[PDB]
RNA sequence: AAUAGGAGUAGCUUGGGGACAUUCGUAUUCAGAUGUCAGAGGUGAAAUUCUUAGAUUUUCUGGAGACGAACAACUGCGAAAGCAUUUGUCUAAAAUACUUCCAUUAAUCAAGAACGAAAGUUAAGGGAGUGAAGACGAUCAGAUACCGUCGUAAUCUUAACCAUAAACUAUGCCGACUAGGUGUUGGAUGAAGUGCUUCCUUCAGUACCUUAUGAGAAAUCAAAGUCUUUGGGUUCUGGGG
């Protein structure tokens, strides 16, 4: 209706485009005054149409709305997601699926939770169609997988954390590793919640913002 | 009688297994028994999917896949033509 | 097999040549006291000829020394009362009845103590028959940990 | 015509003639350079003698040894 | 000699009461009399001298406990779940 | 009869309600029973 | 320039509903369905139906100032069926032909991970 | 595993040691310096634990934990009777001694 | 005489006098004589502690609630009840904790309990047999029976 | 020292075998917010139902029970019933390999016993979804039904019972002998892709295709074969409707 007034996304320093769109918000009057209607909303920003690289568009950010000046939203990130059809996709039969998970915090004192998926490869002299693994072998598979990712979660700050999540580090260690024990294939970060985000300092998020 | 070898359902060297249950109609059936179709579909028509591309941005837009997988009990699965009735010596054929 | 299904043909089985191959060069009287040594040293007897044979490296104690294994440690009196098989299966009894004290559900494990009580009772049938165990022994659920000490 | 068949030695423990398939062999380890009798298929560790460092590994075949040592067979 | 076919423990009400009754009684009361080993010694000596007061004749020790027995399953969750962290 | 109760080859109506409608009046006369005895 | 919206599109065997929002979910711009531009009470799942809801909405929210949308779409759900119902692709056509920009499609159909338990007996519809 | 190790060790000992088991034994053991070993049930009541381990500790032999129970550890030595503490005064032919 | 649970009788020693003065606590399930018993801010999650309601781990099963702070505890007192710590505010300072009867209640972070169940469970489990065990119930606690 | 049996020993042996603790996911639902504005649910067609005190729809928090897809098979394990999220702990298991030990310890078994789907019963919790009963709206000449909306009991855990099921390979169990090929899950032996990987040979599981001058009443069956050329051992069962 008519008292709406628009607001700009903006989102933090490591990402190319940094203008993610126009938000309306209602009605400007009291005792309700717009700003914390405004405030603690969440988007889902494609990860390509933040780049504009088209190899990151399986990808979805959250970004959360957490501090406001005037006309402006500046935004935190929130979480990470994957495309629903690529991890369809994916998935096809005579292959099997390898799922870890954990909860690790950072330098910065978040908790998140990180879903971490990973598929067999065939490999040349194999022939035969099936190239499922040994449950034990998955199982220790699985067990590094955690390892990995929990040691490599701990380690930094948030900021760092997620700009590492971007070029997608993590799939490639975690490959790399395994490798020994059995081959893999395309291996993501399926999902990645918060948990427990720490107590909000505006000057640190605008900081990290600029 | 005794038509079908193996009841026309894959269990061997199993004692009992999970019922699914049919997307066509909801009746229970057994997983080893079940009509399973990856049904790979598209989410509009081709003159659709034309008329999205000319709308779009990006230019190098791709329309996404939709990824099924649709069981079927035996009532629905031959009467909604998804397999056919055949005939007695060629019982044993597939592919 | 005794219990279940499958027929199982792990096996193994000595050679046609039956007398002591020339090779070896220890003579009796050496292997008879290694032989005591270790089950003194507190060893049960189809791991004392197993790890003989490696260690020691002779095969086949019958060919080399003129008497089979259980009954040279009989005859230096330093054999156990109870037979080696029977105590084995004893001892994994009291174990599977401490689990089932503890966890009354398992339904598994219960099926496993019937199953393996039976065995006990066919084995102690026939070491009955022989000389090798007391006419008045008999095995109780209670006694068992304290049976075998 | 089974009474004298040859190659018949590819076929399972359990032929026309029983016959072990597993041997002794006499063994050395590099630069201890002791004789040790050893068995092909031992089934628990196994050192050398002036100084026990391992020498063959056990495992449920065969037995791998160490990447070392030479083997002669120690049948007469 | 074997005195009663079912009754046991029970017996001692004689004609009077339903068998639904009964029974209900007989399970509790059996529970009830039963005597617990004494984690403070290994004797077998732990029985019930009040409601919720069990005492080890041995090491002349109160425990504290259910109404019905040494110990409740409620108890022993919650004594588990504490002994976790 | 025999235990292989059901099949229909003949048209005879269904086992199981047969059976239900037998163990319906045996129920009924284990009752009068219990009156009469 | 360019501006937004969030087209979020459920077809389920009746209704095709189109309920176009703000890129934070929070806040609606048009909700619309399919079965208000039909008076038959029945063809809320008709392409026809379909379609004249679809442009209105885009008629109105051309007035009001978002130029693009990315769609969302849903079919039903677990509990009764995962197929797009009839109407889903009518809508999509006609959204695409009214002039509005066409961004990212995504289908976010709420699918179980489980299976809880679905209504009709054991031995199913029978009809 | 660990306990089952001890336990075999044990069983070694209690056929072919001369051992002794009970307080007052067990306090003239330690105080003779005849004991090599005290192997003690988790159960004991505290005082009497801790004046064995004292002692014990006092005339330089170790005391080890047993992994169970009173009447575990007196099944483990093939008592029908609790045990509580014992003493090793002379090891049998047995690997537990280190 | 009143209740199923048992009493547990507690010495402390004083805090600004010499010797030892004896309270009565009502009993958590599981506790013994010639246990210790620990009180206070600092006192570690173990059973029959007195703890602050603010320093218990979540889902936590407690009993011996003070419905507001120092009130020397006047929720979950009968036998076999508890209550379970279901959550802590993000500012603390208030707690949130569920009675038996199946109420949920928010209270102040610093207000005690008393980790464990409360002694004597499953009392009403057996059933009363005869008029005179009734009898017996009723005569040590109040006159209000039989009904009519 | 039985291609009898039991016991042993060994391998980063194996596996959705059992038990307990543990942990996560998702929808659905409840509650709390949030923005919208007329219908939404429901179907062969519709109505009963729900909705201006804001339904349906949007997104978020918290709760709750349920289930554990996709991966997932003419695959694995289990005595059979049965068994599919994570990790831990306690357990069993089989095969293989074994110049390891015992030396007939066995096979099948009336009696008796253990376990024994689903429903149902008894008791405490618990109660989301589903939903015999039941209530309505329809459909029908009629509808106590199919269809629709709502909806107790049951469904779930603990603690007892019940002892049956087309509890089905409708194929008792042990033992020898026969005939190929295609595979496949688990080991072990040799040789050839970059220690590892593959292939060969071979065991044990386990299916399939072809073939039966084998069999069968045929359908069909590698056992239902090695049978009037009738007898390797054994338990149980049937004798027109």
């Amino acid at each position: 209706f008519t008292k709406k007034e628009w607001y700009d996304l903006k989102a933090p320093k490591m990402f190319l485009v940094r203008n993610f769109g126009k938000t309306l918000v209602t009605k400007t009057i009291g005792k309700k005054l717009a700003t914390d209607s405004l405030k603690g909303r969440i988007y889902e920003v494609n990860l390509a149409d933040l780049n504009n690289d088209e190899d990151q568009a399986h990808k979805k950010i959250k970004l959360s709305c957490d501090h406001i000046i005037n006309r402006d939203c500046y935004t935190d990130f929130c979480g990470l997601s994957i495309t629903r059809d690529k991890l369809c996709s994916l998935i096809r039969k005579g292959y099997t699926l390898i799922e870890g998970h954990t909860d690790v915090k950072t330098l910065d004192n978040y908790h998140l939770r990180m879903f971490c998926i990973a598929f067999t490869k065939k490999r040349q002299n194999q022939t035969k169609s099936t190239c499922y693994a040994q449950t034990s072998q998955i199982k220790k598979i699985r067990k590094k997988m955690v390892d990995i990712m929990t040691a490599e979660a701990s380690k930094v700050l948030l900021k760092d954390l997620v700009k590492k999540f971007i070029p997608e580090s993590i799939g490639k260690e975690i490959e790399k590793q395994c490798k020994k024990i059995y081959p893999l294939q395309n291996v993501l970060i399926r999902k990645v919640k918060i948990l427990k985000r720490p107590k909000l300092d505006i000057s640190k998020l605008m900081e990290l913002h600029t | 009688p005794k038509k079908r070898r193996n009841g026309g359902r894959s269990k061997h060297n199993r004692g009992h297994v999970n019922p699914l249950r049919c997307s066509n109609c909801g009746r229970c059936v057994p997983k080893d028994k079940a009509i399973k179709r990856f049904n790979i579909r598209n989410i509009v028509d081709t003159s659709a999917q034309r008329d999205i591309k000319e709308a779009s941005v990006y230019s190098t837009f791709q329309l996404p896949k939709l990824y099924i997988k649709q069981c079927y009990c035996v009532s629905c699965a031959i009467h909604s033509r998804f397999v056919r009735v055949r005939s007695r010596e060629q019982r044993r054929v597939r592919k | 097999r005794m219990y279940g299904k499958g027929k199982g043909i792990s096996s193994s089985t000595l050679p046609y040549k039956r007398k002591q191959p020339s090779w070896l060069k220890q003579k009796p009287s050496e292997i008879e006291d290694a032989i005591i040594k270790l089950a003194k040293k507190g060893q049960t007897p189809s791991q004392i000829g197993a790890t003989l044979r490696d260690n020691y490296g002779i095969p086949q104690v019958k060919s080399v020394t003129g008497n089979k294994i259980l009954r040279i440690l009989r005859a230096q009196g330093i054999a156990t009362t109870i037979p080696e098989d029977l105590y084995f299966l004893i001892k994994k009894a009291v174990s599977m009845r401490k689990h089932l004290e503890k966890n009354k559900k398992d339904k598994d494990c219960k099926f496993r103590l019937i199953l393996t009580e039976s065995k006990i009772h066919r084995i102690s049938r026939y070491y009955k028959r022989k000389k090798l165990l007391p006419s008045n022994w008999k095995y109780q659920s209670s006694t068992a940990s304290a049976l075998i000490a | 015509n089974p009474d004298p068949v040859e190659e018949s030695k590819k076929h399972k423990l359990k032929r026309l003639i029983p016959t072990p398939n597993s041997y002794f062999m006499d063994v050395k380890c590099p630069g201890c350079l002791q004789i040790t009798t050893l068995f092909s298929h031992a089934q628990n560790v196994v050192l050398c003698g002036s100084c026990n460092i391992m020498l063959c590994q056990p495992t449920g075949g065969k037995c791998k040894l160490t990447e070392g040592c030479s083997f002669r067979k120690k049948i007469e | 000699s074997r005195r009663t076919k079912k009754v046991g423990l029970t017996g001692k009400y004689g004609t009077r009461y339903g068998s639904s009754l009964r029974k209900q009684i007989k399970k509790i009361e059996l529970m009830q009399h039963a005597k617990y080993l004494c984690t403070f010694c290994g004797k077998t000596a732990t029985k019930r001298t009040c409601v919720g007061i069990w005492k080890c004749k041995k090491c002349k020790r109160k425990v504290c406990g259910g109404a019905w027995s040494l110990t409740t399953p409620a108890a022993v969750a919650a004594k588990s779940t504490i002994i976790r962290l | 009869h025999g235990a292989s109760r059901y099949k229909k080859s003949r048209a005879k109506m269904r086992w199981k309600w047969k059976k239900k409608r037998t163990r319906r009046l045996q129920k009924k006369r284990r009752k009068m029973r219990q009156r009469s005895r | 320039e360019l501006v937004f919206g969030v087209a979020h599109i459920f077809a389920s065997f009746n209704d095709t509903f189109i309920h176009v929002t703000d890129l934070s979910g929070r806040e609606t711009l048009v909700r619309i369905t399919g079965g208000m531009k039909v008076k038959a009470d029945r063809d809320e799942s008709s392409p026809y139906a379909a379609m004249m809801a679809a442009q209105d909405v885009a008629a109105r929210l051309k007035e009001l100032g978002v130029t693009a949308i990315h769609i969302k779409l849903r079919a039903s759900g677990g509990t009764k069926s995962k197929t797009p119902g009839p109407g889903a692709q009518s809508a999509l056509r006609a959204l695409a032909r009214s002039g509005l920009k066409i961004g990212r499609i995504e289908d976010v159909t709420p699918i179980p991970t489980d299976s809880t338990r679905k209504k009709s007996g054991r031995r199913g519809r029978r009809l | 595993s660990a306990g089952d190790n001890i336990n075999a060790k044990l069983q070694l000992v209690m056929k072919s040691g001369k051992y002794q088991f009970g307080r007052k034994s067990c306090l003239k053991a330690l105080r003779t310096g005849k004991g090599k070993l005290v192997i003690v049930s988790s159960n004991c009541p505290s005082i009497q634990r801790s004046v064995i381990e004292y002692y014990a500790m006092l005339s330089k032999c170790g005391v080890h934990d047993y992994h169970g129970d009173n009447n575990d550890l007196g099944t483990a030595c093939g008592k029908l009777f609790r045990i509580s503490c014992l003493v090793i005064t002379d090891v049998g032919d047995s690997d537990i001694i280190k | 005489p009143g209740r199923g649970a048992p009493l547990a009788k507690v010495i402390f020693k004083r805090t600004e006098k010499y010797g030892k003065k004896e309270e009565l606590i009502i009993a958590s399930e599981g506790m013994f004589t010639g246990q210790y018993i620990s009180c206070g801010t600092k006192a570690p999650l173990s059973v029959g502690n007195i703890l602050p309601i603010g320093k218990m781990p979540e889902g936590t099963l407690i009993c011996n609630l003070e419905h507001r702070t120092g009130n020397r505890g006047t929720l979950v007192k009968a036998s076999g009840c508890y209550a379970t710590v279901v959550g802590q505010s993000e500012d603390g300072k208030k707690t949130k904790v569920r009675l038996p009867s199946g109420a949920k209640k928010t209270i102040d972070a610093k207000a005690r309990a008393m980790v464990g169940v409360v002694g004597a469970g499953g009392r009403i489990d057996k059933p009363i047999l005869k008029a005179g065990v009734a009898h017996h119930k009723y005569r040590v606690k109040r006159n209000c029976w039989p009904k009519v």
